[PDB]
């Protein structure tokens, strides 16, 4: 229990004290039992608290703060030109812990190496971030989005095309939390 | 929660049919800055002095309010 | 029986039948009744065999 | 759905009339289980499991009711 | 036509007004979902009690990750829920089985077992992904039809 | 007993702090209430503490053969670009062995047994979980007592059960 | 007198009863309202205006709620306690002076009226714990039951203190007694144990285990569905409303103050609303601001620490009132 | 008509309104040996010392409300009899 | 600050004393025919009711006469019942 050494200075404690011994009055010991005091005492803390400003805020009209890192629903991305920034690479579907990316890719018409396939099944998905640091494009990334709660689960199976169109609605928010962050990544 | 003196000001600033409209939806007595609007009509309003977190609010466009 | 007590004009007997009959004898019955086990198979008679000397 | 009507009253005079020039379970490889296999076991919930409701105790559970403490006088 | 309606409004508007759920907090979940009772955000402001048993709930929300091992627990609590009554999958584990869906011990999603209302996304879903998601069942309860629907037929 | 692991066996910058250890003396939960919220004074005079000595520099290992290159790094070397596609496709092998390596976590003494085959996945993950510990003590320390206690001893354990079960 | 007998009676019925639901179902709304800001928070704000319909829109989903009784026990039996214990929660209210004599029955024997009817309302709650069929949820209804007698002791034995001082069991009497001084000040320890024997009698916190989930054994209201949780709520807060009109009645001086009818009436139920008011702050108060005490602990608490200070003022309060000669006359004045 | 008993009507009649409307609007599905142990003695004595002290309260009570005749006779024995329980 | 909107239900809880007390109040003068009501009426006082009534007619009707109306010495009510004695 103790450390080795010699036991550690006053860790012996004194011996109990006898009721006799205590060092309080009985008019406080009395009044205090009968007064209920240290309750009174609780009672006026939440006064104080019952004139203090409620920290609620009303929900959907405000919102809680986020921050450009926040990982939320996934999205793909172009660049300016309006070209998919997404090359069939793979490492988002390999480095993803849940196994939550499915890709299918060849050439297409004009030789670009791109996607035939690109889903996320977001009821696999852990939103960690994994895929949005390992793509060498910055064509997967997490919206801010959190609202797109829906009645089945097909609509959270998505595939390419909403994916993408997922990117063109939020690009701007995109840019933006790009643009915070990217010092740091 | 407004207090008496906060949600009689923000009466005199908006009026009682704009007071009874916003208990309507947000349930509060809100005042501040049009910052601007959105595509779908909803508007942004921005005041400085309120508590933290509440100083940026939405008036959505539609009855139906959904976030 | 209270209730009538009251209403012919026995309020204090009829209002203490409810607190002290009611209010704790009964309660009493009760708690202890409805902790014991019993089977209401091994607690019925055959009341048609007691109906003769129930007239008489 | 009062389980009650003027064409339900009129139907429980008539009596079920099978038809003999049609399929049967039989065409289907199929072989009717009887109403009575399954009274039991879609109505067990349905039967009283109350303590106030087992039939009287055998002298064999008379007597080794006495075996037992029946009520904790510490507590 | 009308009157019915009227009465829709009103059934609605009290299933709405006072929304009960049994949060099934399974795990990390229903820290997410315990954050919504909180000053913050203030659930009650709204009308919303969580209770603790299924007879007293409206409500199921699956708040965590659906073992093998405790499915059975989850349908005798749905079972025990007087109608009307909604579930509420919350959270990758509980809507497809998540970071676990490839474990041997794990239910690749509730709807396996009992049938799900509303989905909300997120591992966790934020306490306003949450909020959105009830906000969601509110506007499904909203435009439920019961006395027009038996009217109809 | 006076034992914490962030004393006993320093980790982290727990050496280069302040901060004292409260401890009990009659076992109860009353005692154990006392030391936890002391604990919460000296955990932020350990974030004050923090707070001013915090150094400049890296927040990553620099070797891009363990931890990933910055992004920008990784769009302009070739050698940057190969190292981050390898540490997340294949991952970053980690020397054959085994190690117990335990923390002073906020529920006790969380422990973790690693075994490495010299590969890029681990062969064995056992994860001790201070909760497991408590709870197997439950019927220890609540056999004989009230039923109107036991509430309070399953709170006094610090009980989450994806520590338990994992 | 001027109009019919019946009709009279259908407006002062109607005039006491129908305000007092009203008033029962705000006091839960203040009680989600006060606790909120006691705790930083709001409260129900969104139902209804300023969260004003939030108790209808309440009543009215459990009220359309499906019910699942027990296993066919009986029909009967089952709504039997709950029907018991609304009706004579509210039997209470009829025996309330409003006012001098303003009451719906203004009884010379009212005192023992509202206990009797506190009695039978105990009834309804072990009545239903036996009915659900469940054992466990049983001994929670038993142990509820065991509360609400043991400071049914508590609080008849603090009102026979205030008899003692006005000579009467008239309710009206008891408030007009309370001109020369407000019986708080006098029997100051009677009031306070008579307050915390009401709240006990409510089975409201921290004296709430009939309701605590938190508790591995308690919880036995926590078994109600739709009307038959309709049922017992409304008892318990139309209870808690009547033990603060009470306890105002016999320790704050009822409905008296700190030449037209309308408003004598008016003041006199004003007063009598503002002390129930407060009372019904602190009762919310203690609820927030306490944990729960053990069964075993508020058993003690009655039987050796209340009970054995009532019965030593039993004592002492009429050999003070013979020593200065202010033992009241009985007859009918005030 | 009485105050009192139309009242009791009254306070009856809600209670079955609240029955009735749970019965009628509310729906309805077909949703629906023992072992024993020995009972705690204590609930037979929580019952037990408060029907017996209930008693001797509800027999102080006359006295409450006969103080001035009784003065210091019957205060006499109202005291020897609270005294002996 | 002073949350306002959770001192409104108590609001409403004291106006509805109010209500009730005023309420009652002018009903019972209106009964009483315009004058303020009786309380702890015991026997006496019913009785001196009664003998008001067979003076004016009305229950509480005061008259100043030294001299009864003729027909007075006859109108004392002797009140019958079938049962309860
Ligand atoms: C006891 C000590 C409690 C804890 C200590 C409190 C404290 O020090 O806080 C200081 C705190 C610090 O100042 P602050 O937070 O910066 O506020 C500055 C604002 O500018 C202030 O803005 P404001 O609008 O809040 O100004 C307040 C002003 C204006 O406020 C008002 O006039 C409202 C009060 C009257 C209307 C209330 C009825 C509303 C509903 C009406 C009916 C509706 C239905 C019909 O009224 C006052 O001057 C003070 C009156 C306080 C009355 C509190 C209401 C009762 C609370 C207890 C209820 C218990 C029974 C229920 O001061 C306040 O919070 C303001 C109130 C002062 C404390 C009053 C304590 C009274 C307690 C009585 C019990
Ligand atoms: C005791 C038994 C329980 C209580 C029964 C009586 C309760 C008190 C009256 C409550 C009436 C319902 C609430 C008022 C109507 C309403 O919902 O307004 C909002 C409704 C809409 O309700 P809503 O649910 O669609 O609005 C949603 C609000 N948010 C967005 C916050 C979720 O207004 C309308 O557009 C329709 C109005 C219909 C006509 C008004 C009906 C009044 C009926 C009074 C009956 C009185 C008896
Ligand atoms: C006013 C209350 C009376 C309204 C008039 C009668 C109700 C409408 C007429 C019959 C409609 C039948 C609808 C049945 C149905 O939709 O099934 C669903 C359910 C019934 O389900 P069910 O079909 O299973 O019912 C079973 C019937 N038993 C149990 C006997 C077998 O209906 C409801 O939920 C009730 C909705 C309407 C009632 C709402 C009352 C609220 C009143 C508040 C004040 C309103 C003031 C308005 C002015
Ligand atoms: C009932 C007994 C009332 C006794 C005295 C109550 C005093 C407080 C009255 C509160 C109700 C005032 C009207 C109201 O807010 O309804 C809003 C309702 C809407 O309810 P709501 O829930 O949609 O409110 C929306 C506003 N937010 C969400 C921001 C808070 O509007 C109506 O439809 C009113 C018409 C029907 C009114 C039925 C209830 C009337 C009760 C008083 C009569
Ligand atoms: C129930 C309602 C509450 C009743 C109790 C509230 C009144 C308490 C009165 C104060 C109690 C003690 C009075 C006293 O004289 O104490 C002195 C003595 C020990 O002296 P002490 O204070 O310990 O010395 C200093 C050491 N630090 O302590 C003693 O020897 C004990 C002496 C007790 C005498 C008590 C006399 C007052 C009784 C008040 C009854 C109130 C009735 C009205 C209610
Ligand atoms: C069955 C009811 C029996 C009649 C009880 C009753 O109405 O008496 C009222 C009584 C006090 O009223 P009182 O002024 O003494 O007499 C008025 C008589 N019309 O009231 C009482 O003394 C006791 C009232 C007890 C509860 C009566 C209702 C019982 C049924 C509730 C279900
Ligand atoms: C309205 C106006 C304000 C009302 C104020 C209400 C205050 C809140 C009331 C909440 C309910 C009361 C809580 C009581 C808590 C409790 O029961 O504590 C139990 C405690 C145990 O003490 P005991 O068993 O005697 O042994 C002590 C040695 N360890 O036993 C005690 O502590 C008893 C001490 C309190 C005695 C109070 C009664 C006497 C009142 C003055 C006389
Ligand atoms: S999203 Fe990025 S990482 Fe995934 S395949 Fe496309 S380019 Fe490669
Ligand atoms: S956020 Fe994580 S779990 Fe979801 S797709 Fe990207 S890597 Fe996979
Ligand atoms: S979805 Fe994620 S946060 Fe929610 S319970 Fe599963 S692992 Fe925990």
């Amino acid at each position: 229990a103790t450390p080795a050494g010699p036991p550690p200075k006053n860790f012996r404690l004194p011996p109990p004290k006898n009721w006799d011994e205590e060092s309080e009055s009985t008019i406080d010991k009395v009044g205090k039992y009968f007064l209920m005091t240290e309750m009174l005492r609780g009672m006026y803390v939440l006064l104080e608290q019952f004139f203090r400003p409620p920290y609620t805020i009303y929900y959907p009209f405000e919102k809680g703060p986020i921050s450009p890192r926040f990982r939320g629903e996934h999205a793909l991305r172009r660049y300016p030109s309006g070209e998919e920034r997404c090359i069939a690479c793979k490492l988002c579907e390999a480095v993803c812990p849940a196994q939550a990316i499915t890709i299918e890719a060849e050439e297409r018409a004009d030789g670009s190496r791109r996607t035939t396939r690109y889903d996320i099944d977001m009821t696999k998905c852990i939103y960690c971030g994994f895929c949005q640091e390992s793509c060498p494009v910055d064509a997967i990334v997490e919206s801010p989005n959190a609202e797109y709660a829906t009645e089945t689960r097909e609509e959270l199976l998505y595939n390419k095309e909403k994916l993408l169109a997922n990117g063109d609605k939020w690009e701007p928010e995109l840019a933006a939390a790009i643009r915070a962050d990217a010092p740091y990544r | 929660m407004s207090y008496p003196t906060r949600t009689l000001a923000n009466l005199r600033k908006i009026g009682l049919k704009e007071y009874f409209r916003q208990l309507l939806y947000i349930g509060d007595t809100k005042y501040g800055e049009l910052v601007g609007v959105d595509k779908f009509g909803n508007k942004f309003y921005e005041n400085k002095e309120e508590l933290p977190l509440r100083t940026r609010w939405v008036d959505y466009a539609k009855h139906d309010y959904d976030a | 029986v209270s209730f009538y007590l009251i209403l012919i004009g026995l309020n204090f007997v009829g209002l203490s039948y409810l607190i002290v009959y009611i209010g704790a004898v009964s309660i009493l019955f009760l708690f202890i009744l409805m902790l014991i086990n019993i089977r209401t198979s091994e607690l019925q008679s055959n009341t048609s065999n007691s109906i003769p000397l129930t007239i008489l | 759905d009062t389980g009650l009507s003027r064409d339900q009253v009129e139907r429980e005079f008539h009596d079920q009339v099978i038809d003999p020039t049609a399929k049967t379970f039989k065409d289907l490889g199929m072989e009717p289980t009887d109403i009575s296999k399954w009274t039991y076991h879609y109505l067990l919930p349905y039967r009283p499991s109350t303590y106030y409701d087992l039939p009287p105790s055998t002298e064999k559970e008379m007597r080794e009711e006495r075996k037992y403490l029946h009520v904790l006088d510490d507590q | 036509q009308y009157a019915l309606t009227t009465l829709d409004i009103i059934t609605n508007w009290a299933r709405q007004g006072s929304f009960w759920p049994m949060t099934f907090g399974l795990a990390c979940c229903a820290v997410e979902m315990m954050h919504l009772s909180t000053p913050r955000y203030d659930q009650d402001r709204l009308g919303i009690i969580f209770r603790a048993s299924p007879r007293q709930s409206d409500v199921m929300i699956v708040a965590g990750t659906l073992t093998n091992k405790m499915a059975p627990a989850l349908r005798q609590v749905y079972d025990q829920m007087p109608d009307p009554r909604w579930v509420i999958s919350m959270g990758s584990c509980a809507n497809g089985g998540g970071y676990y869906h490839y474990s041997y011990s794990v239910v690749r999603g509730c709807d396996r077992i009992v049938p799900v209302d509303v989905y909300v996304p997120g591992c966790p879903p934020t306490s306003e992904a949450l909020m959105y998601g009830i906000f969601q069942l509110q506007r499904k309860m909203r435009n439920t039809k019961i006395t027009r629907m038996w009217y109809r037929k | 007993v006076p034992w914490d692991v962030r004393k006993s066996s320093p980790y982290d910058a727990y050496d280069q702090v302040e901060f004292d250890v409260p401890v009990g003396i009659n076992g109860d939960c009353y005692d154990r209430y006392l030391c936890r919220m002391e604990e919460f004074r000296q955990s932020l005079r350990i974030i004050h503490q923090c707070l001013n000595k915090m150094p400049a520099g890296p927040v990553r290992y620099e070797d891009y053969k363990i931890t990933p290159p910055p992004r920008a790094a990784m769009k302009e070397n070739m050698e940057a670009l190969i190292h981050h596609f390898l540490l997340f496709t294949k991952g970053y092998a980690v020397p054959p062995g085994d190690t117990y390596t335990a923390i002073e976590a906020p529920k006790g003494e969380m422990g973790v047994y690693v075994v490495s085959d010299g590969s890029e996945r681990p062969y064995r993950v056992h994860i001790r979980a201070p909760g497991f510990a408590h709870l197997s003590g439950f019927d220890h320390i609540t056999r004989g007592h009230l039923l109107a206690d036991a509430v309070a001893v399953i709170g006094t354990m610090d009980l989450v059960f994806g520590e338990v079960d994992r | 007198m001027s109009y019919s007998q019946t009709i009279n009676s259908l407006v002062e019925v109607v005039l006491v009863l129908v305000p007092s639901l009203v008033g029962i179902a705000y006091v839960t709304v203040g009680e989600r309202k006060t606790m909120g800001s006691m705790q930083r928070r709001l409260g129900p704000n969104a139902v209804g205006i300023y969260g004003l319909l939030q108790a209808f829109a309440d009543a009215l989903k459990l009220l359309l709620k499906e019910y699942v009784g027990p296993t066919q026990a009986n029909l009967v039996l089952f709504f039997l306690g709950p029907v018991i214990t609304l009706i004579f929660s509210l039997l209470g209210y009829a025996v309330i002076p409003y006012g001098p004599g303003l009451a719906v029955n203004d009884l010379s024997t009212g005192i023992l009226y509202m206990l009797a009817v506190s009695s039978l309302a105990t009834y309804g709650i072990l009545l239903a714990g036996w009915s659900a069929n469940s054992k466990y949820a049983f001994l929670g209804s038993l142990r509820s039951t065991a509360q609400l007698i043991s400071y049914e002791l508590v609080l008849s034995s603090s009102i026979l203190l205030v008899i003692m001082l006005s000579g009467s069991l008239s309710l009206t009497v008891i408030v007009e007694s309370q001109r020369a001084i407000w019986y708080i000040l006098p029997l100051l320890p009677v009031f306070i144990i008579f307050f915390i024997g009401s709240v006990a009698e409510t089975n409201r916190a921290p004296f709430d285990l009939a309701e605590a989930e938190s508790e591995l054994v308690s919880g036995f209201m926590t078994e109600h569905a739709a009307v038959i949780f309709v049922f017992f709520f409304l008892a318990e807060y139309g209870s808690i409303v009547l033990m603060c009109i009470l306890t105002s009645i016999l320790f704050l001086g009822g409905y008296l103050l700190i030449n037209a009818p309308t408003v004598e009436g008016s003041f006199y139920g004003l007063s009598l609303g503002v002390k129930t008011s407060i009372l019904i702050f602190v009762f919310i108060w203690t609820r927030a601001s306490f944990p729960r005490i053990r069964f075993d602990q508020l058993m003690s608490f009655c039987w050796t620490v209340l009970l054995p200070i009532l019965f030593a003022l039993i004592v002492l309060v009429p050999c003070i009132l013979y020593s200065f000669n202010i033992f009241p006359v009985n007859i009918s004045l005030l | 008509m009485s105050a009192m008993s139309i009242y009791i009507i009254f306070v009856s009649i809600i209670a079955i309104l609240f029955l009735a409307i749970d019965l009628i609007f509310a729906p309805h599905n077909p949703y629906k040996s023992q072992s024993r142990s020995p009972f705690n003695i204590s609930f037979f004595i929580y019952g037990l010392v408060f029907l017996l002290l209930d008693l001797e309260i509800l027999l102080l009570y006359p006295f409450a409300v006969s103080e001035y005749v009784n003065s210091a006779y019957g205060l006499a024995a109202a005291l020897i009899f609270i005294g002996i329980i | 600050p002073v949350p306002f909107e959770t001192l409104i239900p108590y609001g409403i809880i004291i106006a509805m004393f109010g209500v009730t007390g005023a309420g009652m109040a002018k009903v019972r003068h209106m009964f009483n025919g315009d004058k303020r009501h009786r309380w702890s009426v015991d026997q006496w006082d019913k009785q001196q009711m009664e003998r008001d009534r067979r003076l004016t007619g009305h229950l509480r009707g005061q008259t100043d006469n030294p001299i009864a109306p003729p027909g007075f010495e006859f109108n004392n009510p002797w009140k019958v019942x079938x049962x309860x004695x």
